[PDB]
């Protein structure tokens, strides 16, 4: 679950941002994007 | 340094305060401080002290609680003040709503300082 | 032909605020070639030099500052090159996107692999600048990395570089931007000289000047942010984006170092021309598979 | 759909597939791209 | 050929608008490390192009202050017109050498301008006071 | 050097000035190719103007998500009584485009939408309404004009 | 190819008017936006086009006041006319380099036929001016 | 800060009233007022007030019925009226027809005013 | 304020304000071996492109 962005810069603390990149890692589907098998059958 | 600079990403981006930090007090360096730079010629500084737009915020002296409930400051002496001040714009210091916060902000505590001088000196003198 | 420059859109538009900027800086070359200049041996020689910036303008100083820096850095990086590969990857993928950051103090200006990029929170939008988050994965060298964060790396970080046992050696480095949100204040003052109306825009931080006719409205409002993780343990440079991309009335419009396209139609996926060569490829090669075998009986 | 080469074929008969293979769907061949991409170019450069 | 250019013009097109659209970003990158402590900007740029940032307006983009990233047909045509004037100015010596090479090294279309516009000025001045000095001469002669 | 312009030449300069920078900016003519394209493809072309930033932008309109209501057989677009514009964009879009009047409710409920894309729905309708007005008839105080 | 540019040039008529429409709308857009406290357009707009703003017949559309977005043979040829007689001015030293290169960087029809009338007029007046002068020069030493 | 603009689509447009707020009475501020600019020189304003074309419409006078029902004024005090007289073109600060209403409606409450004041001066003089 | 780098055996002027941090930079290094017994220019790689 990614954290919670209307928070004041105080309350932004290190843990704060160590979990949105722990979110990131833990993670695709666009709108206008092909999927990425189809991409790499290309190149 | 970290004092009030964001050296990031192969530059050296600063907020424009200065941490004079690492001298000592004016009694205990034998140059009587820092010499940040010369103009009054012998421009000294002490460890606490935090600088900006060439505006000297002191460590020594404390904040009134009259002084702290107006212009609503948050640390105990002006030099902490200052820096708590600051701590918005370190970390993005070339955003524009950070300077002009910083600059408000530091023409605030410059004031309630001259107020403090002010009210200390009349005392003294009285 | 590749002659991108900057140029002034109307460059018979002078009006009184660049007229007062060019006015700042003329008085403040004045002043550093008075503090420079040694007592008359070399100061008509800097008055000689800055007296044909006063038919300059403020418009024209700027736009001979980005040509500056545009040619030089375009001489220096081979930039075309890299556009031919991004068109190369927008005539295979229908997709085409740059990366604009800070390396080492310089802009550095690369083409992402369109495999290697996760763009979500888009509107049907075909621009990757309309993107909220943004995540890069790539496997990059230890030397890259070093070079790239040796002022933020602490010496455990350091170790671990070191102490990873290296089976290529190189290190994943996970480079998240999101864009979050910050609380400003749309601060409402009185010129003080004429009863004329003025706005300004503060941080939550700033405290309104009652007594004065200030009134304060608190809104949110879009803050580009970033961080890295190197391996699995390093965690480096999270923080706001130092390069907010900021324009002058909107305090939300912001974005990040990732610009592109995609080349499709009406808001669908790209159908890129090896798309659409495609099956007759494979036919082709079904029935030179025939021919082959023909061959061979 | 059919400028993304996309063919439907319930757009060109009565459907008596849903499988993306070819024994019972049809193959779309862009012939109508090259057209449009004419006047679309003739329509940059004037 | 032609008629088969266009249809790939609009490849050609969606990556000019780009690459003008990455140009411009790089631009915003390059003004904010202006302001990072690196001595390399003082090098490639002038003084006055130096002393811009230290203006309070350079934290934003720079197409809101009417400057862009331009790559038309209306750009190479002032170009064109810009070289063949300046030139049309160096026969009948309007212009000089020097600032015909500075012109041939300039890069931007306003540099260049202000110094067509500047030779224009000197020239003109130095001719005018050449006829009042000889004026001038003639008639305390008479007297 | 202005006293020997007029009026209409001053109009014409700010006009000349405000499209010739926004042309340059926003590469209009590749929207226009767009639109051309939309257009051989549906034989509808639509574009809207806006102020969005305190800019004024123009955007290509989707054929697809544009609902025109209450026009006479009309083949232009400006001769509708009512449009109707649905789209999904993105948090930040939103955001940028209504920080002003979002109250802090709103923006809460942007956060605690789900988000399993994560995008906004959003409806944008366009109606013309009436408004009653008077046409007062007055003499000149001058002249009995 | 003309005769089948024929076939596909109704596409193009209809293309060209929905653009011109676009361009106005996208006009009077950016008219309401003037009075909206941007300060973007101090940058890309003169004095004068920033004060029209406080004439108070701004709320209404250019089109009714003598201006429409144009993009026909006439400005064309109009504008290819005026390029040419400033070339024509620009020998036989009627027009000077400065007021050439602000021509070629007008993007306004009006703004050019102002420049080259404004320079007629001041050569014509110089003109007049050293003929009396060298008059009465003759006449006192005559005297 | 809503009072008399209309701050929407990133823009801030006005009708030209400036509901002069959140400083305070004469006696009440220390700087007796807002002090909106320099002319005499010490234009000061109170909270309740309201400006438009540089005439100022004040609070503490009330409305007497006679020239309450003559001019067609619905506030109970001259701020009221003009506030409630500028309601329509608040939503709408680039309408023609509301720009010249909201002139007519400002012309005929100024009138009021000053016949109030008039008046007003006249009876204490008496 | 100044910036400067120096070498890890710089000591760092206390009393004057200076303040210091510690990085580890890349150095390019080489070395040369001839035949399988001969050892020959191991060093900091004289030309650092820097
Ligand atoms: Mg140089
Ligand atoms: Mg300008």
């Amino acid at each position: 679950n990614f954290p919670r962005q209307m928070l004041p810069f105080s309350k932004k603390t290190k843990q704060w941002r160590k979990d949105c990149l722990l979110w990131a890692n833990q993670k695709n589907y666009s709108l206008v994007r092909k999927s990425v098998i189809h991409k790499k059958i290309n190149y | 340094a970290f004092g009030g600079w964001l050296n990031t990403q192969g530059g050296d981006f600063t907020n424009g305060v200065t941490f004079i930090n690492e001298g000592g007090s004016h009694e205990e360096n034998p140059y009587q401080g820092i010499q940040i730079g010369v103009d009054g010629a012998p421009n000294l500084v002490e460890q606490g002290e935090v600088v900006y737009d060439d505006y000297v915020f002191s460590d020594r002296m404390e904040i009134p609680d009259d002084i702290r409930k107006e212009y609503k400051l948050r640390g105990k002496t002006f030099a902490k003040a200052a820096k708590s001040a600051q701590r918005e714009s370190e970390e993005r210091p070339n955003d524009p709503l950070s300077t002009k916060g910083l600059q408000a902000a530091m023409e605030r505590i410059a004031t309630a300082q001259e107020e403090a001088r002010q009210r200390k000196e009349a005392h003294r003198e009285g | 032909v590749f002659d991108f420059k900057v140029v002034v859109t109307n460059p018979n538009a002078i009006s009184e605020i660049e007229d007062n900027k060019k006015n700042e800086l003329l008085q403040r070359l004045q002043e550093m070639i008075t503090d420079t200049s040694i007592s008359e041996d070399e100061y008509n020689i800097k008055l000689e030099k800055l007296n044909d910036y006063y038919t300059y303008e403020w418009q024209d100083i700027r736009e001979v500052r980005a040509n500056e820096l545009l040619n030089h850095y375009i001489k220096e990086y081979d930039i075309p090159l890299i556009f031919n590969n991004g068109f190369m990857d927008a005539m295979t993928c229908g997709e085409e996107i740059y990366q604009c950051d800070i390396v080492g103090g310089e802009p550095v200006i690369e083409r992402v692999n369109p495999l290697k990029i996760r763009i979500f929170k888009s509107g049907y939008s075909n621009k990757v600048e309309d993107a909220d988050m943004i995540i890069l994965e790539d496997y990059w060298s230890p030397g890259r990395v070093i070079d790239t964060y040796y002022d933020v790396l602490s010496p455990k970080d350091i170790k671990y570089i070191e102490t990873m046992p290296d089976y290529a050696g190189n290190l994943r480095v996970l480079r998240l931007y999101w864009k979050s949100k910050r609380k400003i204040l749309k601060v409402k003052s009185y010129d003080p000289e004429t009863g004329e109306e003025e706005w300004n825009f503060y941080p939550e931080n700033y405290v309104v000047n009652k007594e004065a006719g200030e009134e304060v409205q608190s809104f949110w409002v879009n803050e580009a942010w970033e961080g890295t993780m190197i391996g699995n343990e390093i965690f480096v440079n999270m923080r706001p984006r130092l390069i907010q991309y900021n324009r002058l009335n909107n305090p939300s419009r912001c974005h990040f170092g990732i610009v592109g396209s995609i080349y499709n139609l009406n808001d669908s996926r790209p159908f890129s021309l090896v798309d659409m060569m495609k099956p007759y490829n494979y036919l082709y090669d079904a029935i030179h598979d025939r021919l082959n075998k023909a061959i061979a009986s | 759909d059919l400028l993304n080469g996309r063919l439907h074929m319930s757009d060109l008969e009565l459907v008596l597939i849903k499988a993306a293979y070819i024994p019972d769907r049809l193959q779309h061949y862009p012939i109508m791209n090259s057209k449009l991409n004419v006047l679309r170019g003739e329509e940059s450069k004037r | 050929t032609l008629q088969s250019s266009h249809i790939t013009e609009w490849l050609f097109t969606i990556h000019d608008d780009v690459k003008k659209r990455a140009l411009e970003c790089f631009l915003e990158t390059a003004k904010v490390a202006l302001k990072g402590r690196n001595k390399k900007f003082q090098y490639i740029l002038s003084d006055t192009s130096t002393r811009v940032m230290e203006i309070d307006g350079d934290e934003f983009a720079e197409a809101d202050y009417g400057l862009v990233v331009d790559n038309s047909n209306g750009t190479q045509e002032l170009q064109q017109k810009l070289d063949t004037l300046a030139q049309a100015a160096l026969q009948t010596q309007t212009l000089s050498f020097s600032t015909i090479t500075k012109l041939y090294t300039s890069s931007s279309l306003a540099e260049k301008q202000r110094l067509i516009e500047k030779d224009e000025k000197q020239i003109r001045e130095r001719q005018a006071q050449a006829q009042k000095e000889q004026l001038e001469a003639q008639q305390q002669i008479a007297a």
